């Protein structure tokens, strides 16, 4: 099933979006992407993460020209740890020159259409986080 | 041009459809085929009954004495052991000329067949062949003749102790000892030939009358194994006399006709011909002596005419080829990518040699001994148990589930005791039955199992009970937490919330 | 005693009727095979074993 889904990524063009959990390392092989979403932390990984990313991206032909061929974003939660995991983690990357730009207001979110858009739904996601106790 | 992958499904699904249905008809075939067979093996089981039901009324001693009567005392006063081919020749002369055939005398159905016959004594004629073959029978009988009443699926057979041979008598042409001609004027196409004695014995004599037996007769007849477990039951107690009459078949049949058809000689063990030889069979020694010619093809002795089997199916069968032994013959094989190289390659087609060593070049497959508590295994890890005896020696075979696992926690030795192969999904896949391991560390192992047994007896409803309790406690949460939330409760916060009441 | 499959065919009125067709006059031979050509498993099933209760039950008057 991994292979099928490996496969439907790479050939079907109707499925482009993959979830991978932390097996995504080195567990498997890395199909050639662009736009490379990073939510949750190991908990300052500050190399495998790293590794991690530098897998997934590889150079893609069309966009050498321009500076920005490949798309990595890290979602941080404001005011919590991760912040703090974010920072120690992108030290790495920094001392390679890397740049990271802070992102508060995404551009486009106010007139696309996205779930959770009434206080309701969010109070609904909060009941169904918190029955997943400290098991999961 | 449009999904080649849509296009391949589909073809593979009607390949798989019309595979299924061929399948289907073929099964069809064969149980319609199977009922035919059965069928016609029920309808000869008919007629040997029938058989049986006319010999036994043939058996009354009313119609003996009837027949004895009848019969001039000339021929009563001559004892069955001086019966010979002219007595019976001039016994069947005087027969044809005292009852007469008349089929316009009245049939009813509803007299039975020892009145019918009674009553054909009485007018002296015969309304059919079948009536006139039991009123000599009866006359025969009447002499206390050892006579059998032989019917093609009909004549008499007369056991003569100056020669000690059955004479075949046919009253419906005055015909004795002619066994061709009551092969010729017999009934409907001989496949089958019984002669039932008085006393209901039943004996196979189509050997004696068909020349065609031996070729065409043998591979159209029934089963033999079913035909023997039927007469087994009727089999003469005449033992002797059972030897002797197949002796003298085999002396009739031995190289008697002699045929020159190709097809005659193909899976033949009287011939032993040409390249007719199946795949698997070889010739030992290679110098077999000339049996013959048939157009230019070489007849060899049976005898030298052997199957070959392969050392590894030697070993199956607990048998080991001698040391240094040359392959016999070389054969193909059908097994796995190593025979499957044969098709990328061509030139590997034939190069593929498999020996098939004879029987006198495998001697016996020896089992092992077990050694310091060590089973052995063979080059793979496994012990071969196609046969009880390949068991080495100190080793005993345990069909306990799991007791692998339960040897490991012992450190005790366990070898899968492989017993067959199973060749679904195209690769012969290997089957084990139980494992084999020391009988000295049997008994109190089985023990630790049955312990293992009792630990699942043990620990499985306890973990049941252990998922409900968790189950129960998530619930009371469920509620907690929604209660809790009424508790609380019961775009503007989130776009502008921080990084907005300072930059706006 | 000998319990066989066929007891129950030993007096079953068909079966009854067929030993009668088979005991004298076979002229009703195809129709009974007709009713084998029908289905009868167990009837080929188990005429291949001991035959000596099927011929007597054929030869019973």
């Amino acid at each position: 099933e991994r292979m099928q889904i490996l496969q439907n990524f790479k050939h079907n063009p109707k499925i482009n979006t993959i979830f991978i959990s932390k097996v995504g390392d080195t567990s498997f092989d890395l199909p050639e992407a662009n736009v490379l979403i990073q939510i949750s932390s190991h908990g300052g990984s500050r190399r495998q993460e790293a590794q991690r990313l530098g897998r997934v991206l590889r150079a893609k032909k069309g966009m050498v020209a321009e500076e920005y061929n490949a798309f990595f974003y890290s979602l941080v939660s404001q005011d919590t740890q991760e912040m703090a995991y974010s920072t120690k983690r992108q030290r790495f990357l920094v001392d390679q020159g890397y740049s990271f730009k802070v992102i508060t207001k995404l551009a486009g979110m106010e007139e696309e259409d996205l779930a959770f858009s009434t206080k309701e739904e969010q109070q609904q996601l909060l009941q169904k986080v918190l029955a997943a106790t400290d098991l999961d | 041009i449009e999904t080649p992958e849509q296009a391949k499904t589909r073809e593979r699904s009607e390949k798989i459809k019309l595979e299924f249905e061929t399948y289907l008809r073929r099964a069809m075939k064969r149980f319609n085929k199977g009922v035919h067979e059965d069928t016609h093996k029920v309808h000869l089981l008919c007629l040997l009954a029938n058989g049986f039901y006319r010999n036994n009324i043939c058996s009354q001693p009313d119609l003996h004495a009837i027949g004895l009567s009848i019969i001039p005392a000339r021929f009563t006063r001559v004892l069955p052991r001086d019966v010979d081919t002219y007595y019976l020749s001039n016994l069947v002369k005087w027969f044809i000329g005292t009852f007469t055939v008349n089929a316009e005398l009245s049939a009813s159905e509803q007299d039975n067949l020892q009145t019918t016959l009674e009553r054909r004594f009485a007018i002296y004629s015969a309304r059919d062949d079948e009536e006139l073959v039991h009123i000599f029978l009866l006359i025969l009988r009447a002499l206390q003749l050892l006579t059998r009443l032989v019917l093609s699926l009909q004549w008499l057979e007369v056991f003569c102790e100056q020669e000690e041979k059955w004479v075949c008598v046919d009253c419906v042409h005055g015909v004795v000892g002619q066994p061709l001609t009551c092969y010729k004027y017999a009934t409907k196409p001989m496949t089958y030939v019984v002669g039932i004695d008085s006393d209901g014995w039943v004996r196979d004599v189509t050997q004696r009358y068909d020349p065609v037996w031996m070729t065409v007769t043998r591979k159209c007849r029934v089963d033999a194994e079913w035909w023997a477990e039927t007469l087994r039951p009727y089999q003469s107690p005449f033992m002797d006399r059972e030897k002797k009459e197949d002796l003298e078949f085999q002396a009739k049949h031995m190289d008697q006709p002699l045929p020159t058809a190709i097809g005659l000689y193909k899976n033949h063990p009287l011939y032993a011909l040409k390249r007719h030889l199946l795949k698997y069979e070889a010739i030992y020694p290679e110098t077999a002596a000339i049996l013959g010619y048939c157009r230019g093809e070489a007849v060899y002795s049976r005898d030298c005419v052997h199957t070959l089997h392969s050392r590894d199916t030697w070993l199956k069968k607990a048998r080991v080829v001698r040391l240094g032994e040359v392959p016999y013959k070389m054969v193909k094989g059908f097994s796995n990518r190593a025979r499957k190289a044969r098709l990328a390659e061509p030139q590997l087609r034939e190069e593929n040699d498999l020996g098939l060593f004879g029987y006198w070049q495998t001697e016996e497959y020896q089992p092992p001994v077990a050694v310091d508590g060590k089973v052995p295994r063979n080059e793979f890890g496994n012990v071969y148990l196609f046969l009880p005896s390949m068991m080495p020696i100190g080793c005993v075979q345990l069909n306990l589930p799991n007791l692998h696992r339960v040897a490991r926690k012992l450190d005790i030795d366990c070898v899968q005791a492989i017993t067959g192969f199973d060749f679904h999904g195209g690769y012969s896949h290997p089957v084990t039955d139980g494992y084999i391991v020391c009988e000295e560390f049997k008994d109190v192992l089985l023990t630790a199992w049955e312990n293992e047994q009792a630990v699942i007896e043990r620990k499985e409803k306890e973990k049941k009970e252990k998922r409900a309790l968790g189950n129960w406690k998530l619930l009371a949460k469920g509620l907690l937490i929604r209660e809790r939330l009424k508790r609380r409760y019961g775009a503007r916060i989130l776009a502008a919330s921080w990084p907005q009441n300072r930059e706006d | 005693s000998g319990g066989h499959p066929l007891e129950f065919l030993r007096n079953q009125p068909q079966f009854q009727q067929m030993r009668q067709i088979i005991q004298q006059n076979p002229s009703l031979l195809p129709a009974l095979l007709q009713q084998i050509g029908r289905e009868n498993p167990q009837l080929l099933q188990q005429i291949s074993q001991h035959q000596e209760h099927f011929i007597q039950m054929l030869n019973e008057p």
